[PDB]
């Protein structure tokens, strides 16, 4: 669904940089790799969070019983 | 109160008992329950 | 043998047949109607 | 009897004829039987067709439930008159003492000509 | 980005299924039957009749599905997702046009409604067909689902893709102790099902047949079509300068004992020994039931006047029987792949729906002249108006046959059963998987392994890591990724096409030297004896590639007899390879770059004649390259991709050539059990048991095969940081470590939905059902039952439900079957209870609760209950390589290690599997997994490929770890470094089905079955395990001989019976009622299921007197 709020593995929060991640990449065409490093997130723990995030969110959300 | 909905159409609808199953405003057969108003007690975690 | 009451050959083919209890055979409801699923041993014993 | 318990087998596949031809859901077809059962016994089955009584057994069934078919739509696939079968219906409900009966409301009716007659899409406005 | 055609012939893979996808073998079939393969059926039942006032006749013209001839329009349809929330089938109308005999003048009415096609999903006939995103929304239906499936009344079921033996051809045996046989089985399509015989009695041919009262000597039955003067039929069978002479010189002197000599005494040989079916006339000619005896036999040919080519095929039958006489080694196996024929949907629905049209219009038949013998009821009679009384047997016929998968058949009366599935939602690709699979037909071979082990002929056909185990082992099997099933086309114009090519005729030719050339064999007949195959057969495909011919045509050309074979039956095998010529292949990487531009796609391809399709028995000749690095200058047809020997649903193992044999089929009977994700209208639907994971996450090896599913777009499991090792001695047999804290920031919290539904049914008496609830006491409506049910009666979607809880309120009349009285006197309370009961052992929420009508008025109620759960040990996790596990322990953050930064392993895996399981994959995929991260993008491990290992060392070392991603790391339980290196990274570790949350059972004492007065068989019937015989014997070798008493009838059949002492028989509370005394009675203790032998053995004549002592003074 949506980003989890905390890392699995480490404890820190990964929920302010979903945004932030996309907004690296529409503006600046931007290397997946070089950006959440940028972006704040060092260890081979965290990276992965934002790497294979499938956001399910958007696509469930057509489907809205309010027409 | 506020009653059954639709499906598609999504308009309220508070059916007297025993009289019909359809809605109004459209011909569609399946009336959602909508959510209670009452407090419910979650834990967070 | 001899020596018993039924010691004879007679009584080795049917001429009485005995019906056994319907705990054997019970009146299974399966509910799928209000009428009752009779067992296969019944209506056997009926067309006899 | 075997022939009692075969005159209403034969009498059952006529039942279920007409049913699923005028789109009769299954839940009148085995109240209608109940109607024919009673006047099976009561001697009202013999000397008159056995095709004009069970259309005129199930208009009862019909009835009861409050339900858009009217009586002319049983006799138009039977090729008579109105009047044939409507006569045998009158002499079924006073002789088999039927009293609380529904009335014939026409405002049942609006709501079914509507869709075999492939009106425009805002189909709740003419209702 | 300089393109070239030695690793870019992987994107024109793209380009096959982009026009012609996955489900091509279910759309492509019912999509045939509905066009045209309903005209060929009304045209071969037209003009139904009646003898009684012969100038009546109605005929049928056109049939059609779907639309009007005065609308026009497209339709109005009940939509798929609206038509599973109310138990309706989702179905289209049959019409039809007639003209008929009203009376003074015939009349022509158009659009005559018959029935109701049900229609699968994405056909074109339904609203599916190609929408765009925003049709499809308006439906919520799913974008990613693969459709071709059925939605009769509720669930939602698919016909499986059956295959048999070849019909219409032969077959040859052996056996030692039963001599050897000869099978040819053929079914013509109008009521014949007949296979004959030819068989060998101690050194004699011989032919039988299930018609022919006994067996015919072959001898005979060829001077009975001509071939008589007894050299030409050794010159037939045999050959010259030969063994076969001696062999075959037996069966000639049969001629002389039977003393026939000539081909009119031939016939009636046969008939004097026919059984005579039953004629109703019998005008029996005593000539021509012998001259009709060689027409109702090997069906494959008719005669006109000659009885010819029906002889020599016969002998083409019977020289393959004494050549295996010669030497045994020359006999075929039925379980070679080239002798199977798969059979679709569409091809198969339609041998059922014209036995149920027939039987329509043989009961509308009888209906007719039922009136129609009236004097009266002749002029005004019309027959249209008794239509619809009959028109409920197709679609009840057509909806009972799919939900109940057997198929009541009556021209083959045959009773195939299973051939309807119920589609399993429980991942994206478990419904994904079942759609291309094969159910076969257990020919009752239970003791051969030889059609239960996989054949060599089969690289790229269909999958080879797919195939279940236990009690289905090899009989059930996968399509591959690269298949396509032909379709028979016609054998008139192929046959008028090799006359031309310089092939003789089979009415010319000397039987002496029809052995010396060769032979073509159309569909298993001779009809041609070419010379010189090799300029014939190369001839022939330049006519297929330039596209004189259609392309799915074989043209397998053997060399162990003289005999060139073609084959077009269709309903066999194929997979696409492009042609090599000479040295140089035909690749034109020209070609391959104006594909990407995009007017250049793959079916132009064929068109030019740079690639075509191969069945498996035109690979017989050709001579297939691996690679063109590979090119022989005697080399053809190159394969066009490598891993596509995979289907879609063992394509997700990353590395596959790595990793061992037998750890690809263990992974993909658990890939289709792994939670996830399903579709995107995954919160609408209201299934029976939907199991969805929260967080799920995208893998980090892909595969090429991933991403041409889609499957990555909504993926099933997350990929854990696996730090393998041993740790506290819970992880021993394969099972797992995982940390109490990664499970709380949400590290597979799985979620299950669960449908229950009631119907409101109406009775005879003109009685409903209520819905009345909360009955109040003492100042509060809710009882402790009643706190989630709400006003109307039905439960309150949002809060949770406990055990007990009534959450449905119902009640059921008490008169549910007595006679209607005619009156209202007493009808104002007989409402008896009924509700639903919430049981389970943990307490669940109420999702979502919805009222609608069926498709009958007679209404619904679908309440979805909800709950979601967190994993603790016993919750059975895999690896996506097949190392299942149980979680062993749940230790705290502190305790588990960490290397330099603070990296917190998720999961500790034991390293003592990967020396037995030989899976060197997953020490690839960590590799693989961790370079990917480090350095951004994903990976992809595909088969026969992938990425590379010493090119991503090289990542690994530069930023800063070990070149083989070894990593050392701190202890959480002593502080100080370990005295080893820990293989660390991240491995995708996807989780299972099969939770400890229901499967927990603990039955003290509770139900007990009627008959055996035994605990009851069923979890959901509330247990009692069953203490058998494997486990009686290993009791009593204990020598333990008071347990063996207590747990066998004390603790689970005990009865006290009270038997007689003389005569002695069990009676009643104090009788014997057979020696009515009642004085000599013995109370005792016995199993109640030995109270019950004692009566069943004593209701047939047996009687079992008892005889007992006492215990005391020996
Ligand atoms: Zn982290
Ligand atoms: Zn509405
Ligand atoms: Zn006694």
């Amino acid at each position: 669904m949506i980003v989890p709020v905390r890392c699995f593995s480490c404890g820190k929060v990964v929920g302010d940089k979903w945004e932030s991640y996309l907004n690296l990449l529409q503006e600046d065409e931007l290397d997946e790799g070089t950006a959440l490093s940028r972006l704040g997130l060092k260890r081979y723990c965290c990276r992965r969070m934002i790497l294979t995030h499938v956001d399910l969110i958007e696509k469930f959300l057509r489907y809205n019983p309010l027409e | 109160t506020l009653k059954y909905i639709c499906a598609e159409c999504s308009s309220k609808l508070s059916l007297s008992r025993t009289d019909a199953v359809r809605c109004k405003d459209c011909g569609h057969r399946i009336l959602l329950k909508a959510r209670t108003k009452r407090l419910v007690q979650f834990e967070a975690r | 043998d001899a020596t018993v009451p039924s010691g004879r050959p007679e009584t080795y083919i049917w001429r009485y047949l005995p019906a056994p209890p319907v705990c054997i055979r019970p009146s299974v409801m399966m509910q799928d109607s209000p009428a009752s699923n009779e067992d296969d041993l019944t209506v056997k014993l009926t067309e006899i | 009897l075997e022939s009692r318990e075969a005159t209403l087998n034969n009498a059952r596949r006529k039942l279920r004829a007409v049913s699923y031809a005028l789109h009769i859901p299954e839940y009148i077809t085995d109240a209608a039987f109940q109607w024919y059962k009673l006047a099976l016994a009561n001697n009202f089955v013999q000397g008159r067709r056995s095709q004009n009584v069970i259309a005129s057994c199930l208009y009862v069934a019909c009835r009861k439930e409050k339900t858009h078919h009217m009586l002319i739509d049983f006799s138009s696939r039977l090729q008579v008159s109105v009047y044939s079968i409507g006569a045998t219906f009158l002499k079924m409900v006073k002789k088999l003492h039927i009293t609380e009966l529904p009335l014939a409301d026409p405002s049942l009716f609006i709501q079914h000509f509507a869709e075999k007659l492939d009106l425009a899409d805002k189909k709740i406005k003419v209702v | 980005d300089e393109i070239n055609t030695a690793q870019d012939k992987w994107h024109l893979l793209p380009a096959f299924l982009k026009v012609k996808g996955l489900v091509k073998q279910h759309l492509d079939s019912f999509n045939y039957f509905v066009d045209t393969d309903l005209k060929k059926i009304i045209k071969a039942n037209q003009l139904i009749l009646s003898d009684v006032d012969p100038e009546f006749y109605l005929k049928y013209v056109d049939i059609r599905v779907g639309k009007k001839s005065s609308s026009s329009t497209k339709d109005y349809l009940t939509p798929p997702h609206e038509c599973r929330l109310r138990d309706m089938t989702y179905s289209a109308p049959i019409y039809v046009d007639i003209e008929y005999t009203r009376g003074r003048n015939i009349i022509m009415h158009k659009d005559v409604e018959i029935g109701r096609m049900p229609i699968m999903l994405r056909s074109n006939k339904c609203i599916l067909y190609d929408a765009d995103e925003s049709k499809m929304a308006k439906l919520n239906e799913c974008p990613l689902d693969p459709g071709g499936y059925f939605i009769v009344n509720g669930t939602e079921k698919v016909i499986l893709v059956q295959e048999q033996l070849s019909k219409n051809r032969i077959i040859v045996e052996a056996d030692e102790k039963k001599g050897i046989v000869q099978a040819s089985v053929t079914s013509s399509t109008h009521e014949r099902k007949s296979k004959t015989y030819v068989i060998t009695k101690n050194g004699k041919i011989y032919l039988k047949h299930n018609s022919i009262a006994e067996e015919i000597p072959i001898a005979i039955v060829l001077k009975a079509c001509g071939i008589l003067s007894d050299l030409e039929i050794m010159q037939l069978v045999c050959g010259n300068d030969s063994s076969y002479q001696d062999i075959f010189a037996v069966n000639l002197e049969e001629s002389s004992k039977l003393d026939i000599y000539t081909q009119q005494q031939a016939l009636e040989y046969i008939g004097a020994k026919v059984k005579t079916m039953r004629r109703q006339k019998l005008t029996i000619l005593q000539e021509g039931i012998e001259a009709i005896a060689t027409t109702v036999i090997a069906h494959l040919t008719v005669e006109a006047l000659d009885f010819r080519e029906k002889a020599l095929y016969i002998a083409m039958m019977t020289r393959r029987v004494v050549m295996a006489m010669y030497n045994p080694k020359m006999i075929d196996d039925r379980d070679y792949v080239g002798n199977k024929r798969l059979e679709l949907a569409g091809q198969l629905i339609s041998l059922l729906f014209e036995d149920l049209f027939k039987k329509f219009n043989n009961d509308f038949k009888l209906s007719i002249d039922k009136v129609l013998k009236k004097p009266n009821r002749a002029m005004e009679y019309d027959a249209l108006l008794s239509i619809n009384v009959h028109s409920n047997n197709i679609t009840s016929g057509l909806n009972r046959a799919i939900s109940t998968g057997n198929w009541s058949l009556k021209r083959f009366k045959m009773e195939r059963a299973g051939v309807t599935h119920v589609l399993s939602r429980l991942s994206y690709i478990s419904a994904l998987g079942m759609m291309t699979r094969i159910s076969s037909q257990f020919e009752k071979s239970r003791k051969v392994s030889g059609p239960r082990a996989l054949q060599p002929s089969q690289f790229g056909m269909l999958c080879t890591a797919d195939t279940p185990e236990g009690e289905a082992c090899g009989l059930v099997k996968n399509l591959a990724l690269m298949t396509h099933i032909t379709t028979d086309d016609e054998e008139e114009p192929i046959k008028k096409l090799c006359y031309v090519l310089g092939v003789e005729d089979i009415t010319l030719i000397d039987s002496a030297s029809l052995h010396l050339n060769y032979g073509v064999y159309l569909n298993g007949t001779l009809i041609g004896s070419i010379r010189f195959p090799t300029k014939f057969v190369t001839q022939f495909r330049h006519l297929r590639r330039t596209g004189k011919v259609s392309e799915f045509i074989s043209i397998y050309s053997n060399s162990h007899q003289m005999a060139v074979h073609i084959a077009t039956d269709g309903g066999r095998i194929c997979r696409p390879l492009i042609i090599v010529s000479d040295g140089q292949s035909r690749v034109k990487d020209i070609h391959l770059r104006k594909l990407l531009d995009g007017e250049l796609d793959f079916d132009d391809f064929l068109k030019l004649g740079l690639v075509e399709y191969l069945d498996v028995n035109e690979e017989n000749d050709s001579y297939i390259a691996l690679y063109e690095k590979d090119i022989v200058p005697s080399m053809t047809h190159l394969e066009i991709e490598p891993f596509t020997i995979l289907g879609a649903v063992a394509g997700l193992i990353p590395y596959p050539h790595h990793n061992q044999s037998p750890r690809n089929t263990y992974q993909c009977a658990m890939g289709k059990q792994a939670i996830g994700a399903i579709a995107y209208n995954q919160f609408k639907r209201i299934d029976t048991l939907l199991y969805l994971m929260t967080y799920p996450q995208q893998p980090m090896v892909k595969t090429k095969t991933i991403e041409l599913i889609d499957y990555d777009k909504l993926p099933a499991g997350q990929n854990a940081t696996v730090a393998v090792m041993s740790y506290s001695g819970y992880d021993i047999e394969d099972a797992l470590v995982l940390n109490k804290s990664s499970i709380d920031r949400g590290f597979g919290r799985c979620e299950t939905r669960r449908k229950t539904t009631t119907v409101l049914k109406r009775y005879a008496n003109h009685t409903q059902d209520i819905i009345g609830g909360m009955r109040v006491d003492e100042n509060g409506d809710p009882i402790w039952q009643h706190q989630s049910l709400g006003p109307d009666g039905l439960g309150e979607v949002g809060m949770k439900v406990q055990s007990g809880q009534i959450y449905i309120n119902k009640s059921v009349p008490t008169n549910s079957a007595d006679a209607p009285n005619p009156n209202n006197v007493n009808v104002q309370t007989q409402y008896r209870e009924a509700p639903v009961i919430y049981r389970g052992p943990e307490p669940s929420h109420i999702d979502q609760v919805m009222m609608s009508v069926s498709d009958n008025d007679q209404a619904l109620i679908k309440v979805l209950l909800r709950q979601n759960r967190r994993p603790e040990l016993g919750d059975k996790f895999s690896s996506r390589h097949g190392q299942k596990g149980v979680c062993g322990i749940i230790v705290k953050q502190e305790d588990m290690p960490f290397n330099d930064q603070g990296i917190v392993p998720d999961i500790i895996m034991n390293p003592h599997g990967f020396p037995s399981r030989m899976t060197v994959g997953k020490m690839i995929e960590l590799i693989s997994g961790k370079a990917g991260v480090l350095n951004g993008t994903l990976e992809y491990g595909t088969c026969f490929g992938g990425s590379k290992l010493e090119d991503m060392s090289k990542i690994l070392v530069d930023q800063g770890f070990n070149y083989s991603g070894k990593d050392m790391l701190y202890s959480g339980i002593t502080g100080e470094c370990l005295q080893a290196y820990i293989f660390f990274g991240p491995i995708y570790y996807q989780k299972l089905k099969h939770m400890v949350l229901d499967k927990m059972h603990a039955r003290a004492r509770g139900p007990r079955a009627v008959l055996t007065r035994q605990p009851t068989e069923g979890r959901s019937r509330d247990g009692g395990l069953r203490l058998g015989e494997m486990e009686r014997d290993c009791v009593i070798a204990y020598g333990a001989s008071q347990l063996l008493l207590e747990r066998l009838m004390i603790s689970s059949d005990a009865f006290e019976v009270d038997v007689c002492d003389k005569c002695g028989l069990m009676g009643y509370s104090g009788w014997c009622t057979t020696c009515k005394s009642a004085e000599n009675i013995i109370k005792m203790t016995i199993p109640y299921a030995a109270k019950l032998l004692f009566q069943e053995l004593l209701s047939m004549n047996i009687a079992p007197r008892l005889r007992l002592e006492d215990i005391f003074q020996q």
